[PDB]
């Protein structure tokens, strides 16, 4: 399809831990990270994808860029459920590897899980968006759990209009795990 | 053509519309199977969210689909 | 037993109707506003019940002191799930509720169910319980729903220690209703 | 002694303990039954909040009595 580099931010918070996402909402968020990354990569081979865990104390870079399915899987296995949810500092080091993704051409792109109460402010979160937007980064969020949308305004600012790149999804506990909502949704 | 609404305690109603109708008419069409004012109802329908003046063409929704509601919170 | 005069302050915010407590947490409050009426009352028949909704955009009277199951029903009737829970000044309503209840001999009490998450700040909140704690008025909150304890902070202020008249319960969704759970509580 | 641990998800799982073990300690048999460590852990028993240090005879609990497990949220 596109070629890009996207990076995975995960929720990672004390919310993580939920009966209503199958099985929790944390490894509803892994199956999301190994469906969405084989998927990205089978789009193009050129495609790279990153993983942040995006709570706890500090949001870290659980993996670089890669085509490995191993260190996606061995970043993936070594974060832990903990702390809050760091929304803007999280998609501020996003950004930072986003600029210095290899290769480019690489459109960029960044998806995130947010099932946390948004502990950021509305003002912060929207300058941020306004920059990401300015450095052509796209944005999805995947917007489950505690579902507030803030979001909605969110992803209205940082969507670029002439291509659209930036989307929300809004899911709620249901029949299908949280991967295959994903799967039917305009992220693909 | 007659649709469905799944509230967060699994009870799903089934209400009557045809395709043009407003969100904001759906709504209130919950409204009186439930009880619940549409400035506090939210829906979502294939991930995305309804939004008041667009209707069910806008969405492409059709026969036996399945509407999510939410509380819509305000003031929080 | 003693004689007091109490106010039931119900949370009627949009978090009421909710699945969790059976039939719905406003539901679950109103059978527990008729338990609550019918006990206080038949521990001296000189007790007296007020009602306050705490909640829709400005807490308002529901019924004034009664010995009257009419008009606690008649004034549990014509309030709405609608709003949020405005906290602080519920509890100022209710404190002037009691400094003028007739027969002044009557302890004062409120007791208050919370099913929302809290607007109000913690010190103003703290401020408002060292307050009540000064002007001899014992406090019960019912805590269900979201359960964030600011809360057990509040009632550790409030509580006269020398007799030990504020208690906080935590209740969290099961097999009983709520009502069954606030009768085996030591709000008794 | 064996009690039950009743977490939000239904889940209840069974712990031994003697009636002079810790409420700190109880977190601790429940972190590694469940995986989630005690400064994550809240312990709700009889309408009250079970706080570390005190132990079960404190709280009156006995064999069989079901303790509700919700989450310790700290900077939120």
């Amino acid at each position: 399809m596109v070629l890009e580099a996207t990076v995975l931010v995960i929720d990672n918070s004390e919310y993580s831990r939920n009966g209503d996402f199958p099985r929790t909402r944390f490894e509803a968020q892994i199956d999301s990270v190994e469906f969405i990354f084989q998927a990205k990569r089978n789009s193009n081979p050129e495609n790279t994808v990153g993983l942040i865990s995006g709570a706890g104390a500090n949001p870290r870079v659980l993996s670089t860029f890669t085509a490995e399915f191993g260190k996606i899987l061995a970043g993936l296995h070594d974060t832990q459920i903990e702390g809050k949810l760091h929304m803007a500092t999280a998609l501020q080091i996003a950004q930072l590897t986003l600029k210095h993704r290899q290769n480019k051409v690489q459109h960029q792109r960044i998806v995130a899980f947010v099932c946390s109460p948004i502990s950021d402010s509305r003002d912060e979160l929207i300058r941020l968006a306004k920059t990401l937007k300015k450095n052509n980064v796209a944005v999805d969020i995947i917007n489950f759990g505690e579902i507030e949308q803030l979001l909605d305004e969110f992803i209205a600012a940082v969507n670029n209009p002439q291509e659209e790149t930036s989307h929300l999804l809004t899911v709620t506990p249901g029949p299908r795990l949280l991967y295959e909502n994903i799967a039917s949704s305009p992220i693909i | 053509m007659q649709i469905f609404v799944k509230t967060l305690t699994g009870k799903t109603i089934t209400l009557e519309v045809e395709p043009s109708d407003t969100i904001e008419n759906v709504k209130a069409k919950i409204q009186d199977k439930e009880g619940i004012p549409p400035d506090q109802q939210r829906l979502i329908f294939a991930g995305k969210q309804l939004e008041d003046g667009r209707t069910l063409s806008d969405y492409n929704i059709q026969k036996e689909s399945t509407l999510h509601l939410v509380l819509r919170l305000r003031g929080g």
